[PDB]
C-alpha cells in the first residue's frame, strides 16, 4: 500500500521517485541509522536496503566492500531486523523494500522470513538470485504477508517475461538498465522507453529503472522515459566509502547528493 | 521455461539473477542439440581418444589387498592428460562454447586443477581463457598458477568475502551476466544452476562406462560398490552415472572428513550440512545458524568447498547412493599405503576413496567383494603437503 | 663368450671388471630366454597395458604448424603411468629380475625420474629397491627424492668423484660387483656394458611399434622422420627401432647442446665428444684431453650425462641416423610453444626434440613432412626451473 | 723378466712376495715418491701403483678418497708417467705394476700407452676394466712392449677362464679373493687352494692374492696355500688418510707395517 500511495501523490506531483540503496549495517549500525535518516530527510522517497550476505553475486566491488564493511562490525540478519523496525517507528509512510539473496530468506523458513518482514513494516522485497522461472514459494510468501515481490525486467525481455513479470509483480517493477552486476561505473546503454510503454500495457507496477544511476541527467531520462523514477545505490555508497574517516563530512555529502537527484525528479 | 527437468527430486534448480536466465537458455539449448549431433560426438570422442588419452586403465591392486577376500581395481583417471579427469568435461564444454559460437572462457578454480584444465582445453582450442581464483588460493598454489599462465590462461585474483573458492565461483557468474553472448562459463564440477549439473554428468559419464566394460571383461561381472570422492560431485557422478540402473551395484561418495565431524572442520555438508540455497542450486551446504556460507576445510583443497552438486544429495534421499567421510588422517595413511604398496602416488582427493575402501576390506576381511575406487587424480602435486606434515610428525 | 654380438659395430662391449662378467652373461641368457617366453610377454604386456597406461595417445599438434606444410604427430610417452616413458623398460627389467630368481634392485638416477620409475616397478613387483644418486644430485631434486621415498625405496647418496650421475653409476656397479647373486641392476639407459642396450631398446620398442600403427592409421604412410633427444638413448632407441628397416623414414636424434657447443657446456658427445670406454661401453664421451670423465651441461637434468648408448653412435657412423643438437634457449623457446598452441606441458628433455622439429618447419615452411616428435615426459617437473629463468629475464 | 727374477729369488728363499698399492701422487708428487721409497725399504717386494682416474669403478671408498687426494693436488697422468720414470731410475729390479682404467689406456692410443710404459720401467699393467673377453688389444700391447698383462682369477672361476687366464698372462695371476670392490673392511670368506693348484697345472704366471688382505696371518695364508704371495691396498692407504697431519707419522707406520706384513711372508 505504501507504493500503491507513493506513486499516486507522485503521479499528482507530476514527480518521479528517487530511491537510494544502502547496506544495512554499513559502517556500523548506529553510522547506518543516521545515513539512512540523512537520505530521507534530503527527499529519498522510498528506501532499498540490503542485509550482509557471504556471497553478493548480483553486486560490483562498491557494494561487495559495503557488505564487507557491515561483517567487519558484527552486523547480523537479526540486528538488520531490528534496525527495520526501528526506521518505520521512524517514518511512517516511506516505502522500505528490502534487497535479499535466496539463502538468507531460506535460512529459517521463506513464510517466517515474510513473516517477520511483515512483522517489522517492510514493504517489498527483491530477491536477487531468484528469477522469475524460481519465485513462486517467495512471491506466495510475500503477498500472504503484505509484502510486494519485486521482479526484474531486464533490457532483453521477451513477451512473455513481460507478461510474468507485470502479472505477478506488485509494489514497483525493476527496469535494470544494463546486464551486469550493480556499480556506478558502467553506464546503461539502451532504450528502455519500449520494455516501459509494454509494462504499462500490461498494467505492471511502475517502473523504477536501476543499475549504474549516478547523475541527476539520468534521473530525469528515466522520468523522461516513462518510469515512474530511479534507484541508484553504488554512487551512494562510495560516499559511505570515501568518507569513512569523517561521519559528518559523509552525511554533508550524502545529503547534497540525495538532495540533487532528488530535485532532478521534477518532470 | 526448459528443455529437461532443472531439478532431482528437490534439489537444484536454476537460482541465478534474471540476468543470467538466457545464457542458461541457451547453454542447455546448445547441449541438448550436440547431444543428438554425431559431428559434435565424433569431434568429442577424437579429442578424448588422441589428445587427452582415452580410454583410461583399470589397475587391479593385488598388494593392497592380500589376505582378505576384496579384490580392488582402481579407474586409472590420473593417467589422463592434465592427471586428473577434469580434462573430461572440460573438453566437452570447450566444444559447446564453438558450438554456440564464443570464443572466450570464463572459469573458477579454487586448487588450481581446474583452472589448468580450463586453459589446456581452451589453449588447444583457441579459445580466451580468463580464471578467476580466491587471493587466498592464489598464494597457496603457485605451481598451478604458473601453468595456467604458461597455457596462456590470465589468472584474476578475488579479494572479496573470504577470498576462497566460494569467492571465485561468485566473481565467474558476476563477470558472465555482463559477457555470456560472447562468453562461455566453463563451471569446474557437476554442481551450480541446470544445466550445469546434467552437462558435468554427461561429459564425465565415460569413466562410468569404460569400468562398466573393463570389469566385466576382466571379472566376468558389475561391481559389488563403486566408490569416488566427492568435492562438488563431478568424478563421482561420472563413475556412478552408468551404474545407476544397475541396482545391485553399491554406490559409494566419500566427502572430507577434515579433522572430524565433531570439529565442524570438515567438507561433508551431504551428510552434516543443511540445505541452502547457493551458487544457482538448492542443495546441502555448510553455512552458519543465521545462513551465511561458511569455511570448508580438507587437508586436500580440490574437496573443500561448502556444498555438493544436487544429483548427489537426490540420490543420497532416495537411497540409490550411500554418502561417508573419511578424515584427513585416514587419507594420508591410504596415500602413503598407495605409494608403498602399489607404486602408485594418489591426489589427497582420490586417498579419501581409496582410505574407505581399504576401511570397507580391513573391517570385514573375509567378505568377498569387488570393489572399483575411481583414482580421479595423481598426487605429484600433494607430495609438499604430505612432506610437510609427516616432518611435523617426526616420521 | 656371449649369445648376441655385445657390439653395434665399433661402439659397445663389456668393459667391467672380471667378477661381474657372469652377472652380464646371466642377465643375456636370460633376456634371450624371456623373449622367447609367451608368458613373460603375456606378464610384460599386462602390466604395460593395465598399470601403464599403454596403448599411449598420439596427438596430432594443428596450432603449432599452422600456415606450413608440416604435419606434426606428439607420441605421448608423457601419458605414461610415471608421465615418462622410462616405466616401459623398468617394468620389463623388473620382470627379468623375478626371472632370475632375484627379489632386490639397484638402480643409478640424476635427475631422479629413472629413481622413481624402479622405485615404482619395485613397489608393485615385490623388490626390495636401493638407488644411488650423487650427492649433489639428491641436493637438487628433493621431490624426486621424496617420490622414490614414498614408494619404499632407499636412496643412498653417492659423494664420490663429481657426486653426479656419472658417480652414481659407479657406485651402482661397485654395489652389484659384491651382491649379483641376489640383486638385479636397473639400468636407466640404453647405454652401459652390453646386455643393457639391447634390452632396454627391446622393452621401449613399443613406442616406434604403435606410432607405426597409429600413423599408418591416421595418415595410410609412414613418417618422413620420427625425432627424440638422445640423453643416453632410451627414449629415441624406442622410437627409431621399428622403423630402422624403413629407410625412407628419418631418424633424428636431438643431442643437448646447453650454452652452446663452442662453449663447451653441453651434453652432445656422439657429435661434439671423442671415443673413449666408460661405464662398461666404448663410446662417445665427453672428457678431458688426458682421459678424465668430463663434466656434462644442459638445462635439462634428464639429458646431462658425459656419454650416449653404442646403438646411436652406430647407426650415426653408417649414416641410418642424423643426430642434431639444441641449446638451452632453443629447448626453452620450443617448451612455452607448447604450452601455449597445445595446453601441453612438456619435459624440457623432450623440448629439444620439439624445439628440432620447430626448426625444420620454420626453416622450410614450404615443405611438405610429416613429422613424429618423441614426446616422452610431461614437464611439471620443470615449471620451477622455467620460473626462475623467466624471472631473471624479467619475463 | 723383473718379475720372473723376482719369484725365482722368493722361490730359492722359500718367500712370499709382498706387494703395496698405493695411488701415485696421494697426498701430492713429492710425499708419494716418500711413500714408495719407504714401502721398498721397508720390504715390499714389487708395487702395484694406481693412476688418479675420475670413475675407479673396481675400488671402494678407502681408494676412492686416495684418488680424490691425488686429483686435489693437481696430479695428472703425465706427471705419474714422470715420476714412474723417476722410480724405477732409483730401483732396478723391483717389479712395478700399474692400476689403469680402460680410458686412460685407451685415450691417447693403446700401442702409445703401453709403449710410454715401456719407456718409463714399467713391468705390467692390470686393467681394472677390462676382462679377458675385451682384452685383446690391450694384452698385444702389452706383450709388444715388453709388459705383462695382469689377469684376474675371480674364485667363482670355471675351468675355460682358468685357462684363459694361464694362457694369456704373464708376469703374476692376480688372485682376487672375493667379490666387491677393493676395500680392508671386507676379507676373503673362501679357500683359493684349488684355483691355486689349476693355476699351477695349466703353468699360469704365479699367483699374488688381492683385495681385503690388511693383516700378517692373511699374508701367511695366502702363502700356506700355495700362492706365491699377497697385494695390501686400503690397508696402506688408510695410513694415509690417517696421517696426512704429520708425513713423518705417516713414514713411521707405513715402515712398521710393511716391515710386519714382509715380515709374514717367511714360509
Ligand atoms: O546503482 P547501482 O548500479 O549500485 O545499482 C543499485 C542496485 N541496488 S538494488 O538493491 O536496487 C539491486 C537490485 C537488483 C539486483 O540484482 C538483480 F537484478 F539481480 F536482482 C541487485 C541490487
Ligand atoms: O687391499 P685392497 O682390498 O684395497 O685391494 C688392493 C687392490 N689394489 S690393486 O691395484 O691390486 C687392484 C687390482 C684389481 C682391481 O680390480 C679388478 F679386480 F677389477 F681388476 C682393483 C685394484
Ligand atoms: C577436482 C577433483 C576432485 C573434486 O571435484 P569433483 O567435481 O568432486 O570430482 C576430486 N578428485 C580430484 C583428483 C580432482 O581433480
Ligand atoms: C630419462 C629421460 C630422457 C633421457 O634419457 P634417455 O635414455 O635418453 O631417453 C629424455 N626424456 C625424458 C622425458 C626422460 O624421462
Ligand atoms: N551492452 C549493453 C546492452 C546489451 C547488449 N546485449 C544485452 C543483453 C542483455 C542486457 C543488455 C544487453 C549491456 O550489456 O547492458
Ligand atoms: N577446487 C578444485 C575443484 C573445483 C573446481 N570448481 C569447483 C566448484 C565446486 C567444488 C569444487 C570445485 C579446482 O579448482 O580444481
Ligand atoms: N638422469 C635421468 C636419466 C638417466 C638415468 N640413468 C642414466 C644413465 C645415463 C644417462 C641418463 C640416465 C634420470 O635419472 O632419470
Ligand atoms: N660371499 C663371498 C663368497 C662368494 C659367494 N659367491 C661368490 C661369487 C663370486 C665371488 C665370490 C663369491 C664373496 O662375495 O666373495
Ligand atoms: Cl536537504
Ligand atoms: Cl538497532
Ligand atoms: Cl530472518
Ligand atoms: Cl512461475
Ligand atoms: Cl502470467
Ligand atoms: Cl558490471
Ligand atoms: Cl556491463
Ligand atoms: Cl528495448
Ligand atoms: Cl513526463
Ligand atoms: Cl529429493
Ligand atoms: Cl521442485
Ligand atoms: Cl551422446
Ligand atoms: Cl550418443
Ligand atoms: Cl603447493
Ligand atoms: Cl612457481
Ligand atoms: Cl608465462
Ligand atoms: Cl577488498
Ligand atoms: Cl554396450
Ligand atoms: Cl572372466
Ligand atoms: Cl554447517
Ligand atoms: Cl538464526
Ligand atoms: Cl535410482
Ligand atoms: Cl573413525
Ligand atoms: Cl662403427
Ligand atoms: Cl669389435
Ligand atoms: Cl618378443
Ligand atoms: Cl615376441
Ligand atoms: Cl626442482
Ligand atoms: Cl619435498
Ligand atoms: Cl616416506
Ligand atoms: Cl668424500
Ligand atoms: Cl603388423
Ligand atoms: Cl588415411
Ligand atoms: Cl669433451
Ligand atoms: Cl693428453
Ligand atoms: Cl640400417
Ligand atoms: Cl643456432
Ligand atoms: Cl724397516
Ligand atoms: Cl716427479
Ligand atoms: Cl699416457
Ligand atoms: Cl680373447
Ligand atoms: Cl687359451
Ligand atoms: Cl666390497
Ligand atoms: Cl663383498
Ligand atoms: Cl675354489
Ligand atoms: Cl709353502
Ligand atoms: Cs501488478
Ligand atoms: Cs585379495
Ligand atoms: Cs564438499
Ligand atoms: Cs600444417
Ligand atoms: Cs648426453
Ligand atoms: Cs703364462
Amino acid at each position: 500500500e505504501r507504493y500503491e500511495n507513493l506513486f499516486a501523490q507522485l503521479n499528482d506531483r507530476r514527480e518521479g521517485a528517487f530511491v537510494p540503496f544502502v547496506t544495512l549495517g554499513d559502517p556500523g549500525i548506529e553510522q547506518s541509522l543516521k545515513i539512512i535518516d540523512t537520505l530521507i530527510d534530503a527527499g529519498a522517497d522510498a528506501l532499498e536496503l540490503g542485509v550482509p550476505f557471504s556471497d553478493p553475486l548480483a553486486d560490483g566491488p562498491t557494494i561487495q566492500n559495503a557488505n564487507l564493511r557491515a561483517f567487519a562490525a558484527g552486523v547480523t540478519p537479526a540486528q538488520c531486523f531490528e534496525m527495520l523496525a526501528l526506521i518505520r517507528e521512524k517514518h511512517p509512510t516511506i516505502p522500505i523494500g528490502l534487497l535479499m539473496y535466496a539463502n538468507l530468506v531460506f535460512n529459517n523458513g521463506i513464510d517466517a522470513f515474510y513473516a517477520r518482514c511483515e512483522q517489522v513494516g517492510v514493504d517489498s522485497v527483491l530477491v536477487a538470485d531468484v528469477p522469475v522461472e524460481e519465485s513462486a514459494p517467495f512471491r506466495q510468501a510475500a503477498l500472504r504477508h503484505n509484502i510486494a515481490p519485486i521482479f526484474i525486467c531486464p533490457p532483453n525481455a521477451d513477451d512473455d517475461l513481460l507478461r510474468q513479470v507485470a502479472s505477478y509483480g506488485r509494489g514497483y517493477t525493476y527496469l535494470l538498465s544494463r546486464s551486469g552486476v550493480t556499480g556506478a561505473e558502467n553506464r546503461g546503454a539502451l532504450p528502455l522507453h519500449h520494455l516501459i510503454e509494454k509494462l504499462k500495457e500490461y498494467h505492471a507496477a511502475p517502473a523504477l529503472q536501476g543499475f549504474g544511476i549516478s547523475s541527476p541527467e539520468q534521473v530525469s531520462a528515466a522520468v523522461r522515459a516513462g518510469a515512474a523514477g530511479a534507484i541508484s545505490g553504488s554512487a551512494i555508497v562510495k560516499i559511505i566509502e570515501k568518507n569513512l574517516a569523517s561521519p559528518k563530512q559523509m552525511l554533508a555529502e550524502l545529503r547534497s547528493f540525495v538532495s540533487a537527484m532528488k530535485a532532478a525528479s521534477r518532470a | 521455461t526448459t528443455l529437461l527437468n532443472p531439478y532431482f527430486g528437490e534439489f537444484g534448480g536454476m537460482y541465478v539473477p534474471q540476468i543470467l536466465m538466457p545464457a542458461l537458455n541457451q547453454l542447455e539449448e546448445a547441449f541438448v542439440s550436440a547431444q543428438k549431433d554425431p559431428e559434435f560426438q565424433a569431434q568429442f570422442a577424437d579429442l578424448l581418444k588422441n589428445y587427452a588419452g582415452r580410454p583410461t586403465a583399470l589397475t587391479k591392486c593385488q598388494n593392497i589387498t592380500a589376505g582378505t577376500r576384496t579384490t580392488l581395481y582402481l579407474k586409472r583417471e590420473d593417467l589422463l592428460h592434465g592427471g586428473a579427469h577434469k580434462t573430461n568435461q572440460v573438453l566437452g564444454q570447450a566444444l559447446l562454447a564453438k558450438r554456440m559460437g564464443k570464443s572466450e572462457i570464463i572459469a573458477e578454480t579454487g586448487a588450481g586443477q581446474h583452472g589448468v584444465a580450463s586453459a589446456l582445453a581452451s589453449a588447444l582450442l583457441g579459445l580466451k581463457c580468463r580464471i578467476y581464483m580466491g587471493a587466498k588460493d592464489v598464494e597457496r598454489q603457485s605451481p598451478n598458477v604458473f601453468r595456467m599462465r604458461l597455457m596462456g590462461a590470465e589468472v584474476i585474483p578475488v579479494h572479496s568475502g573470504s577470498a576462497t573458492l566460494k569467492d571465485a565461483c561468485n566473481e565467474a557468474l558476476r563477470d558472465w551476466s555482463g559477457s555470456y553472448e560472447t562468453a562461455h562459463y566453463m563451471l569446474g564440477t557437476a554442481a551450480g544452476p541446470h544445466p550445469y549439473p546434467t552437462i558435468v554428468r554427461e561429459f564425465q559419464r565415460m569413466i562410468g562406462e569404460e569400468t562398466k566394460a573393463q570389469i566385466l571383461d576382466k571379472e566376468g561381472r558389475l561391481p559389488d560398490a563403486v566408490i569416488a570422492c566427492v568435492g562438488g560431485g563431478s568424478n563421482a557422478i561420472g563413475m556412478f552415472a552408468d551404474f545407476i540402473n544397475d541396482t545391485s551395484v553399491g554406490l559409494i561418495g566419500v566427502e572430507p572428513g577434515g579433522h572430524g565431524i565433531e570439529t565442524g572442520e570438515h567438507g561433508a555438508p551431504l551428510k552434516h550440512g543443511r540445505v541452502g540455497i547457493y551458487f544457482g542450486m538448492k542443495a546441502p551446504m555448510m553455512q552458519t545458524a543465521d545462513g551465511q556460507i561458511e569455511e570448508s576445510y580438507s587437508i586436500s583443497a580440490g574437496l573443500d568447498f561448502p556444498s555438493v552438486g544436487p544429483q548427489h544429495a537426490y540420490l543420497n534421499s532416495i537411497g540409490r547412493a550411500d554418502y561417508v567421510s573419511i578424515t584427513d588422517d585416514e587419507a594420508l595413511e591410504a596415500f602413503k599405503t598407495l605409494c608403498r604398496h602399489e607404486g602408485i602416488i594418489p591426489a589427497l582427493e582420490s586417498s579419501h576413496a581409496l582410505a574407505h575402501a581399504l576401511k570397507m576390506m580391513r573391517e570385514q576381511p573375509e567378505k568377498e567383494q569387488l570393489l572399483v575406487v575411481n583414482l580421479a587424480g595423481r598426487g605429484d602435486k600433494d607430495i609438499f603437503t604430505v612432506h610437510d606434515i609427516l616432518k611435523a610428525r617426526g616420521e
